């Protein structure tokens, strides 16, 4: 609603990373989707559509509402065709990795 | 080109010179290709590889 200082320090932060678009623009215009979901009026100076069309997917839907969950969540590992080497496997395991950390024993 | 009716002219057929054209070529379909198609960048400068 107000967005927390918190917040937007948040996406500032991410938004100061790496990757970039596929719509450019010019700066003599405003270019809003040639994939006409947009629902893009006649403006004053935009034009319409980045001249250009490329391909990408798009589609339509709204977002579910949900809550922070204040709980931990389990995953169904469903598995995609794409299979990774060992070596690399582990190494990106490395990488990426919070442990080592103190494990909480609990109870025998 | 020369007076065929001329002496000179040897016969000489050894098997090292065993007639041979060229009767027919390979065009198997798997043969045609190599191979890549040319293309551009939309049209525009270097920038939509994509």
């Amino acid at each position: 609603a107000i967005p927390t200082m918190s917040d937007v320090r948040s996406f500032v932060a991410r938004l100061m990373a790496e990757g970039d678009p596929q719509q450019w623009f010019p700066y003599r215009v405003d270019q809003i989707l040639y994939w006409p979901e947009s629902p893009f009026v006649p403006p004053i100076g935009p034009f319409y559509a980045p001249f250009r069309p490329v391909n990408f997917p798009f589609t339509t839907g709204s977002y579910t509402v949900v809550p922070d969950a204040s709980r931990p969540l389990r995953l169904l590992p469903q598995y995609r065709n794409a299979t990774i080497t060992v070596q690399q496997a582990d190494d990106a395991y490395e990488d990426t990795a919070l442990s080592p950390l103190i494990t909480t024993h609990g109870f025998c | 080109t020369y007076n065929i009716t001329g002496d000179g002219n040897s016969f000489t057929p050894t098997s090292d010179m065993t007639s041979t054209a060229a009767p027919a070529i390979d065009l198997k379909p798997g043969v045609l290709n190599p191979t890549g198609k040319l293309w551009r960048p939309v049209g525009t400068s270097v920038a939509t590889i994509d």
